[PDB]
RNA sequence: GAGAAGGCACGCUGAUAUGUAGGUGAGGUCCCUCGCGGAUGGAGCUGAAAUCAGUCGAAGAUACCAGCUGGCUGCAACUGU
RNA sequence: AAUACGUUCCCGGGCCUUGUACACACCGCCGUACACCAUGGGAGUGGGUUGCAAAAGAAGUAGGUAGCUUAACCUUCGGGAGGGCGCUUACCACUUUGUGAUUCAUGACUGGGGUGAAGUCGAACAAGGUAACCGUAGGGCCUGCGGUUGGAUCA
RNA sequence: UUAGCUAGUAGGUGGGGUAACGGCUCACCUAGGCGACGAUCCCUAGCUGGUCUGAGAGGAUGACCAGCCACACUGGAACUGAGACACGGUCCAGACUCCUACGGGAGGCAGCAGUGGGGAAUAUUGCACAAUGGGCGCAAGCCUGAUGCAGCCAUGCCGCGUGUAUGAAGAAGGCCUUCGGGUUGUAAAGUACUUUCAGCGGGGAGGAAGGGAGUAAAGUUAAUACCUUUGCUCAUUGACGUUACCCGCAGAAGAAGCACCGGCUAACUCCGGCCAGCAGCCCGGUAAUACGGAGGGUGCAAGCGUUAAUCGGAAUUACUGGGCGUAAAGCGCACGCAGGCGGUUUGUUAAGUCAGAUGUGAAAUCCCCGGGCUCAACCUGGGAACUGCAUCUGAUACUGGCAAGCUUGAGUCUCGUAGAGGGGGGUAGAAUUCCAGGUGUAGCGGUGAAAUGCGUAGAGAUCUGGAGGAAUACCGGUGGCGAAGGCGGCCCCCUGGACGAAGACUGACGCUCAGGUGCGAAAGCGUGGGGAGCAAACAGGAUUAGAUACCCUGGUAGUCCACGCCGUAAACGAUGUCGACUUGGAGGUUGUGCCCUUGAGGCGUGGCUUCCGGAGCUAACGCGUUAAGUCGACCGCCUGGGGAGUACGGCCGCAAGGUUAAAACUCAAAUGAAUUGACGGGGGCCCGCACAAGCGGUGGAGCAUGUGGUUUAAUUCGAUAA
């Protein structure tokens, strides 16, 4: 662009939109199982991916992925989630696991941090 | 229309160069002929002459050294669409100091370096390596 | 559409101004190719509206007189017959 | 034994060239039932904020003052000046009314959009079997008019 | 997707008012003021030094620390005072909470702790005025949730520890194994040594200056009192605190976890079925280095990961530092105001520019050299820096202003040239259709083939006359004119532009252009005509599985004219306008000059135009003096694919719709050019019992045999060019 074309306009810096805006720039939001159930995942992959819809505090419904295997969650259960997609469209974030009501998934040895699982005691 | 006579020369002289022409002519002019001076003083061309009395036309002597172009870039910093005023401080150096950088100062039209030791600044004209 | 809706002011007395702006226009003076003339001239007469101050009553468009208003919709365009 | 004139057509193959949105490579992509998500319209409905025309007038400040009251000061001892309260006017907050503007949520119903190994019916890519596309108009894409080559073949 | 706003509004005179100028306020007068350099309106927001990031320019940001501002339950107001319209003052009103004898009262943690609530989340209802500072006081001193400290939290930065040395045939168990062994692994056990930190006990700075009481000297004074200052003496002043630090004791004793190992990215094996699951972007359908577990290893380490957020990488908003022929992007074209830029010479100014000096740019922070904490973090001395702004003095090259010029850019005049340039009127011939008539007879028309259709009421064919509308064969041509859209018989009338020759003239009068205006194919709309041919819609006949299509027979709007509207096209060279420079070749078209013009000749010189091609440029294709090469001025436009040139709002329109123009959501692609194949209901060439020419069969019958299916206890398994 002229440098006349630019005086008179200036570069507009392009605006990026978040990939989570039902967080608010928190890192993590409680919300309510609004409906726990499962979903099938998109083209190549086939699963019976487990998810959970939940009302969060801010008033926002969004549904969340329920990761490790097995869980425990049902109506009007108040989790927590963060950031996090599932490549599953439309799910953009992740039920934290060991958050006051999503318990850890039992019988975790390796990155149980990730899951909210205590240590193994000797 | 013509509204930049100066980049109108350095072009002459760039394309003069690039035709491998012998000589290049143009409307003369003040300026044209400090600049002239200031390029032949520092080595890129040969001679310049001034000819006609109601019309002038400069005639630069273009220069070659191996069958190559002496001028390898010249280009016009200071536009009528963007004027470039340097303090001395900063002065630019053309290729770490190998070329030179046509400074207009309140002395005369002279090289960067000129201008660096005379303490002045000025309007960059131009950058030839 | 629309006087949409809605609102404010409204009497009397005084002052501005011993009656104002405006209207009307005598005498006078001047001119005139002269008359039911022209110009100037302002006496007298008439006279709103407004502002300010005061003042009375429960109430000042005080009586008679003198639109109810808005929204949605059917039908017919309309005034008319 | 018969027949083969010949390469026009069916099939398969070889060479060259051309177009291609094909490349598990022609046995190779478009638009009108179900689920979810976001969104436009929608008789209205409930909020926020705000404009205009008003009404209102607490306390306070200031102007006016005949009613009540009043230590310093003046006085002829009678009072006077001044002050205070009360009243009142001006400004003004809350508040009230009417009518608009804008924003959010919401709403029977309705329009499209996106996403979803697996549903139904049948334009583009080769000259895609009516060349395609652009503007426009008419009719579960076609046709008319004009334009473009970003069309193939041309003894 | 907010363009107009403003009545005390702008200014003036006078009165008042304030500590002070002032529409600060009032009376009157004038009619102004702000605004495209964004007024007004709407949304968001405390500002700065600074912090994070970055090579830098920038981008993000404003917690702690320091400066400024505003607020003190909400709204309003004043009083006192030097200072307030006042956090812990006053009055009023409102909401709320509490006491009440029901008549009245009281309160404001956004001070320090703390409570409930909200949230993913942020601490003690602590000690002392010992130090610094503050208020009051002559002072002593009193007050001080400022402050000095302490408590809690791995929240961050920094430092230290969780031992050290030796230790093998390398034990056990674990894992793997070609069953040989390998690895965990000197790792462990064992042995020798040590004791930082934590635990127990004993010493112990510094933060402490002062203040008090005494005396002595000096000053003051009439005074050897009192007071002030100055020396010295004495007894004291610490919340932290059991301080820092030091010393002794005992014993490895009290102290390692988290993530990862497919690629990006350091780190590999075993075991359990597109399920369970992983995933920052590109695994799992029965030997998964990708899931889960184990062994091993890798990286960090009192931390480790995930999430959220900023910058970087992202040259991915490109000022430094990008593009627009085909990948996203040149307005359809032009005129033109504001704006941007502007040929050449002289003089002058010194506004931009440059140089020097002065003032300022708070401290902290950043950076450099040192110093003190045992090191570091941290604290701190000095410097540099703060890239900025203002003023003053000079410089005059360039830009700007002013004045005078100049002719080369730009225009005017003279004479001619070519042209489907435009508007109006007239006319000509060929042809289609229709009407009337003559001849003539059974078909015509149409198609791949048909049929619908016309025809014995005489069609088609042919001949004659007439009517009407539309378009102009041959010329005719990668020819001409026009800004573009476009313009095609001939003639006349009006009219624009371009070019050339030689001169004369004006003297920068120029280029570009947001908004604005005008022109703008076809279709479409309105009014009034016209209507031969063609032909959306429509009807019928075909084709087809269907055929709302292609094909056929008709046929309305429309196409045509006048006047308005519409304002869009693959409006294309997918290439904005203007100017300068850069090797060539062959043509076309239109002027002009020269020569016994030899010739329809040759040689120059302009304008426009087509094809090829050199350097150069390009991702390539290709462009290439008519650039997509080298530059300059200005404008328009682009920022991944969809959603979407869509919705809403505005403007425009009779309508159809045009124009300006998002968002949520969704994917990791979408795209351009070229390459090797494959394919084509593309082309060329050529073969094969491939077709054609023939002969004999199979499919029909009975039986043999193999298969499928069915049946069965089994009808074993496999083969589907089977």
């Amino acid at each position: 662009a002229t440098v006349n074309q630019l005086v008179r306009k200036p570069r507009a810096r392009k605006v990026a939109k978040s990939n989570v805006p039902a967080l608010e720039a928190c890192p993590q939001k409680r919300g309510v199982c609004t409906r726990v159930y499962t979903t099938t995942p998109k083209k190549p992959n086939s699963a019976l991916r487990k998810v959970c819809r939940v009302r969060l505090t801010n008033g926002f419904e969004v549904t969340s992925y329920i990761g490790g295997e097995g869980h425990n969650l049902q109506e009007h259960s108040v989790i927590l989630i963060r950031g996090g997609r599932v490549k599953l469209p439309g799910v953009r974030y992740h039920t934290v696991r060991g958050a006051l009501d999503c318990s850890g998934v039992k019988d975790r040895k390796q990155a149980r941090s990730k899951y909210g699982v205590k240590r193994p005691k000797a | 229309s013509m509204q930049d006579p100066i980049a109108d020369m350095l072009t002459r002289i760039r394309n003069g160069q690039a035709a491998n022409k012998a000589a290049v002519t143009m409307p003369s002019s003040k300026l044209k002929v400090a600049i002239a001076n200031v390029l032949k003083e520092e080595g890129f061309i040969e001679d310049f002459k001034v000819e006609g009395d109601t019309k002038p036309e400069l005639e630069l002597t273009l220069k070659y050294f191996q069958g190559k172009a002496v001028v390898e870039s010249i280009q016009r910093v200071s536009r009528p669409g963007l004027r470039i005023y340097k303090r001395k401080d900063e002065l630019p150096k053309v290729m770490a100091g190998l070329g030179i950088a046509v400074v207009s100062t309140s002395k005369g039209v002279m090289t960067d370096r000129a201008a660096r030791q005379a303490g002045l600044g000025g309007e960059i004209i131009c950058y030839v390596a």
